[PDB]
């Protein structure tokens, strides 16, 4: 008949193949697709979603839900400080955004941030979130993160405020310090002492390249 | 290593068939070929699941619902005679099993089964989306049994059926023990209802069941 | 301020959250013919309010049958052994000015939990309490029972990545209520009401609740549940 | 010449393939095709032929012809009573109907059931006949029978009662259960005690899926 | 298990085609290779008919009369030297028989046969439909002989033929004891004139004779 | 199926062959190609350019 010749390569197994197996059940005719809500046609979708950020993951305050609230209400030194990076970061490995990204070695794009202050409706202050590009230094006061990258976030006015930090990729990496501009101006009956609740999902869109198996799991 | 501008735009490799479909394996067993007639350590069985391994387990619960067929290859070795013929069995869900090595389920037109002789490429089996209802589900909130019974978490819609593997040489003058490594691969996968992500470790490959883990790694202070 | 109205129960209401971008809708065959209630059903179901303190770390509800008692809904699940519904769920928290906290209202469909010593099952009685709500816990629990820890919900997952799900924030800052629409997720088009939990709505406070030695010492939470395009099995002949 | 390449499952035997097979025979042509009366071309052309059910088969009365008779001519308890499922019921399981879906472990659809009275031209009286839905209890007495699903059956105007029960699918089950409205009036000449024939079919269209080995043949 | 929703609409799986044509294994023997130069267990017969195994040949009396062509594969093993060649000749109805391993039958060119060596894919032998008649009956309520003699219930025109089997190796140095498992699968079936289902067990492999069997399994009264 | 037969030269490795080589990462969509300055297109290229001949090799 038809002339064949055996390449090298043949009668091989490769364990990512897309060849056509021959099917068990021919006969078989299976049951009929309803539509579910909710399909997920990539991952990338999971990522896009907000999820609390434990910002306040210190010691003894890992197994309770307290390492999600960062209390506010000392001038000299900051908030909260942490690495911009969903990879090799305690506070933002185990978020929905940085668990999807450690399936994969390669991946870039950016990452939003919100920070919805929880306090009462009488509180009132100011805060000074500023941003350090992946090289440069931490600011070790208030006023060297004023003359950066910062936004002086009214908590009276607006509750939540939004960033969008670029550069975020691995295959030495941003800061999101923050400071006390004022203090928690409370009147009489409310209490003095909130807390601010942090997000992350990936800010426009979201580059990711090599598919690896996860750390966590042993 | 070193922070390179990683540049391009991509997320094909995001996709749940890029996610989901790698073939991983799945199931190690010993198979003797002689000996003790009546002994359970002449066959294979593995009762085909999800919950097999905590490695693909883990990509599994990342969604509720999802439906898959699936395509198993086979690798099978030998030690220590003849040229040497298997015979790897899947039964349904509804399908009898065999007790024995020379049961008469064996001979069932309705369980398919390959037989593979030694030395060829490895014998592939695909076996298409089976369950009775419309998705396989990773997660079951329910009892089995009416009016809050035993058997928490099964249903029998995830049912895929079972694999039961022998030699077909009915003898042998000395002893061969064979190994079969089976490649589960899901193909052609929808999935529905994303899911976070496991936190604590598996204890239990038919349930829940955890130990309260903590979140993340700890760190000295907030401002650290 | 929009006074809703269904059937004979008018609530008060203050965005609503459709869950997975669906509205919940009918299943559209002489083999099996589904009987659709309309009349009733699609009232307003509001369950006991629940005191939120300071030290409270959560609740949880498992429907379809946290509504078995709950009028011709309830008794319809013992005469029909199959169903689907909506179930349009209001969240108030009505607070005072000076109380501050933030709830997350999330619904978590087929949430599979786990026991407390695990080798071993819960007696059945421990997911559930129909009307009643099972809360978390602050810390590790052993016995047959729930592991009802908050960092671990129920399933063993992150309570902070919990917002996955048909969620919404309930912040006493701004608002105090919430609403979500669960289309009926699941494999089958119907199942029976009794066995399967299709989801479990679970009210867990990441800000907890603070006040002075003034106000009072808790905040009401009230939930209401609205059975939306329930049908069930035919009863009749073909 | 051509460059092929084996995948896995080559040179292998599954039982299930539909591949050309080499003929022994390539020279024989075979006898040419009459028209045979009577064809089948779907199994389900066999369930749909009505035959009658042994509702009968007491302890004793299963080796002979008095299975298939319901004796007709005590108001407080019912004539007949049985689970509605051709599989795993020990009056359905042997019909036409209930033998055809046990070659098969999914089925779905509904069945229809004719009760023929046989009793004499001139006995008059009625039956109602009770269907409870797959969740519901069997009726312990006939106002209850009466308060759900029923047909009052006047036996003296048609001899003939047809219903069409639906959701009967396996992968608690219904019940027909038939009660004395009245008893049986006779004149003089016409014997008192009579019989009820039952029958079994599929109504409309039957589904069913996945074939199996029966479990009737050791 | 629970009684779920089977929603579907399908009867492709209860075609004939779909309900007869699926490969079940028929025979198993046992064939030397030497010693007992005049002895008849050094081959195997088999004549082909369908009431060989009672799981398959009650399928084929729910028909009285059906024609399929025949797609036998052998699966042949070896136990105990060289490569071992086998030799499965077909013989027609009308046809020669061997009468030893070593009979001039065997190099009949009317008698199509397969040279299958070992260590390749399994022998496939297709064979058409064969009958003088129309169909073949599963069923013959009639005599042979004329005139109401013996053998009741055998017809000629349900003949398929037979099937020999023999290793083409004249001798070997050990003892090396062969097995066969012939697959019979029909294909490009048609039947006609549906027939009730057996109930009784089978008791003789040429005959339509029963013991009298109970309709249904009994229960203890009318109305439980 | 197909009526095929294995010529000479069937299952064997010519060292200089190019053949449809099965890709292991099916799934790996690689890098995009950016414009980088001196390409090479072939190696006469290389040849067509100047350089410094040592004519005064001698032996110190």
């Amino acid at each position: 008949g038809v002339p064949v010749l055996n390449t090298p390569g043949s009668n091989q197994f490769l364990t990512s193949d897309d060849y056509q197996s021959p099917s068990a059940m021919p006969q078989f005719d299976e049951t009929p697709e309803m539509h579910i809500p909710g399909e997920v046609r990539n991952l990338m979708e999971i990522a896009e979603v907000d999820s609390v950020v434990p910002v306040n993951n210190v010691t003894g305050k890992t197994k309770s839900m307290d390492a999600y609230q960062i209390p506010v209400g000392d001038k000299t030194k900051p908030i909260f400080s942490f690495q911009m990076d969903p990879g090799y970061s305690s506070v933002l490995k185990r978020t929905l955004l940085g668990e999807m990204l450690n399936y994969y070695a390669h991946w870039s794009g950016s990452v939003k941030l919100t920070f919805l202050f929880c306090g009462s409706a009488m509180a009132t202050g100011k805060l000074l979130i500023s941003y350090s590009p992946p090289g440069a230094s931490v600011p070790t006061s208030r006023k060297d993160a004023m003359l950066g990258t910062h936004i002086v976030w009214d908590i009276g006015l607006q509750s939540s405020c939004v960033l969008c930090v670029p550069w975020i990729s691995q295959s030495s990496a941003g800061y999101i310090t923050c400071w006390y501009q004022t203090n928690i101006v409370v009147p009489p009956g409310a209490p003095t002492s909130c807390d601010v609740l942090c997000f992350a999902s990936a800010c426009n869109d979201f580059s990711v390249r090599l598919l690896r198996d996860t750390p966590f799991m042993a | 290593q070193t922070r390179h501008v990683v540049n391009f735009h991509s997320r094909s490799e995001s996709t749940i068939e890029n996610f989901m479909g790698r073939a991983a394996c799945v199931f190690m067993d010993q198979y003797k070929i002689n000996g003790e007639e009546t002994s359970t350590d002449r066959f294979a069985v593995w009762t085909i699941n999800i919950r097999e391994m905590a490695q693909l387990r883990r990509k599994c619960e990342m969604f509720t619902y999802m439906r898959f067929d699936i395509e198993m290859t086979m690798v099978i070795t030998s030690c220590q005679m003849p040229v040497l013929t298997h015979q790897i069995m899947y039964v349904p869900p509804g399908g009898p099993i065999p007790a024995k090595v020379d049961g008469y389920e064996w001979q069932t037109s309705t369980n398919p089964s390959v037989f593979w002789t030694e030395g060829n490429a490895p014998p592939r089996i695909s076996i298409p989306f089976i369950s009775v209802g419309n998705a396989y589900s990773s997660f079951y909130d329910g009892w089995s049994h009416f009016t809050q019974d035993g058997t928490y978490g099964y249903t029998t819609l995830n049912a895929m059926g079972k694999l039961y593997i022998r030699h077909v040489n009915r003898s042998s003058p000395h002893q061969i023990t064979s190994t079969i490594r089976v490649y589960f691969k899901p193909k052609h996968i929808k999935a529905w209802v994303p899911r976070p992500p496991r936190l604590c470790p598996y204890i239990n490959k038919r349930d829940v069941n955890f130990v309260v883990t903590e979140i993340t790694d700890s760190r000295t202070s907030i401002t650290d | 301020v929009r006074s809703m109205t269904l059937g004979n129960s008018t609530i008060t209401t203050q965005n609503v959250v459709v869950g997975y971008g669906e509205w919940p809708s009918y299943l559209s065959t002489a083999e099996d013919q589904p009987t659709q209630p309309d009349v009733a059903t699609c009232r307003f179901y509001t369950l006991e309010s629940v005191q939120w303190e300071k030290t409270s770390p959560g609740w949880w509800w498992k429907f379809p049958e946290a509504l078995k008692n709950m009028g011709l809904f309830g008794q319809n699940m013992h005469y029909h052994y199959l169903g689907r519904a909506g179930y349009t769920i209001h969240v108030q928290c009505n607070a005072s000015k000076f109380h501050q906290g933030c709830l997350l209202v999330v619904c978590v469909p087929e949430a599979e939990m786990g026991c407390a010593d695990t080798d071993t099952t819960f007696p059945a009685t421990e997911l559930t309490t129909e009307d009643t709500p099972h809360v978390f816990t602050s810390d590790s629990i052993t016995g047959k029972k729930v592991q009802a820890a908050v960092c671990n919900a129920g399933m063993g997952v992150g309570v902070g990545n919990l917002t996955i799900f048909p969620h919404q924030w309930i912040n006493l800052r701004t608002n105090n209520s919430a609403t979500i629409v669960i289309p009926y997720i699941n494999s089958v088009p119907m199942d029976n009401m009794f066995r399967h939990y299709n989801f479990t709505l679970m009210i867990i406070p990441f800000a907890p609740l603070n006040f002075t030695d003034g106000a009072t010492a808790y905040v009401p939470i009230t939930v209401t549940i609205a059975p939306m395009y329930a049908e069930y099995n035919g009863l009749r002949l073909a």
